């Protein structure tokens, strides 16, 4: 899934 | 290829759907897009994209969707793809980040998604036990098509004969042929803006059996002033905190065929 990632920091 | 990253690449991938009578009257397409967005280096995760000044970002027809960690409202506004807490980051593991999707429809007779217009004449041959068959393409895209698939559902027996003086690529030649399948006609170049038939004879029982026919292309470009198909493109890369310092990369703008067919 290109629309599962998680924003960082 | 998985291709190569030197940092930002930004993809923009175009899948066309569309359905034609058998004469050329179109029936229904469909467009879906999507861009991405691929870092692998923490230097350039707190960037932000931003999109042609030409687009319309807030037309409906498009039915744009902006990704939940994206902030939907510079989007609309300012045209920016930027993330929804400012204190955030992109992730730098190289890995597709989709930010945004489209999706475009036009209904029966509508001819504005379609990159390749197809009619087809059939009519019973002389010298096979079979049709004489013409597909008639047109394209309106900037660029070239190459490797171009038509694909016929029958596996003839006596080989298919493509009438080479009439047909306009004079290297057309059958590529595949397969019980389940078809025949496959490969097609080397379709030029820019430019008509074309292809014409051949194939052994057939009745025309309905030479139905539907079906077209495979597919086209790229990693070309940094390129727009997609629908107009979509990336004007700069900028960094989160200033929008004045501009930002290192590539994109490349995709256009592929789904289920294109002739029925």
């Amino acid at each position: 899934d290109d629309w599962n990632w998680e924003m960082e920091d | 290829d998985v291709p190569e990253n030197n940092g930002i690449l930004i993809s923009i991938k175009e899948v066309i759907n569309a359905e034609f009578s058998r004469d050329g009257t179109i029936h229904s397409s469909e467009l879906k897009g999507v861009l991405e967005l691929r870092i692998n280096d923490h230097d350039l995760s707190h960037s932000n994209l931003k999109l042609a000044d030409s687009i319309d970002v807030r037309d409906k027809s498009f039915q744009f969707k902006t990704h939940p960690n994206i902030d939907k409202q510079s989007f609309l506004s300012t045209k920016l793809i930027s993330l929804r807490d400012k204190s955030k980051a992109f992730p730098a593991n190289d890995q597709s980040l989709g930010v945004l999707r489209w999706r475009k429809v036009a209904p029966a007779e509508d001819d504005s998604l379609i990159p390749l217009t197809l009619t087809t004449a059939v009519s019973p041959s002389e010298s096979q036990q079979g049709f004489d068959v013409i597909i008639e393409y047109e394209s309106v895209l900037e660029t070239e098509l190459a490797d171009v698939i038509f694909t016929i559902p029958v596996f003839p027996q006596e080989p298919v004969d493509i009438n080479t003086e009439s047909s306009t690529c004079s290297d057309a030649e059958v590529v595949n042929m397969d019980q389940e399948m078809g025949t496959s006609i490969k097609i080397s170049k379709i030029a820019a803006n430019d008509a074309g038939a292809l014409a051949f004879t194939i052994e057939a029982p009745y025309e309905d059996a030479l139905y539907p026919m079906t077209v495979s292309f597919q086209e790229s470009t990693r070309d940094k002033l390129a727009k997609s198909f629908t107009g979509m493109a990336i004007q700069s890369v900028v960094m989160a905190n200033d929008h004045d310092q501009e930002l290192p990369y590539d994109v490349i703008t995709s256009l592929k065929s789904d289920e294109y067919l002739v029925q």
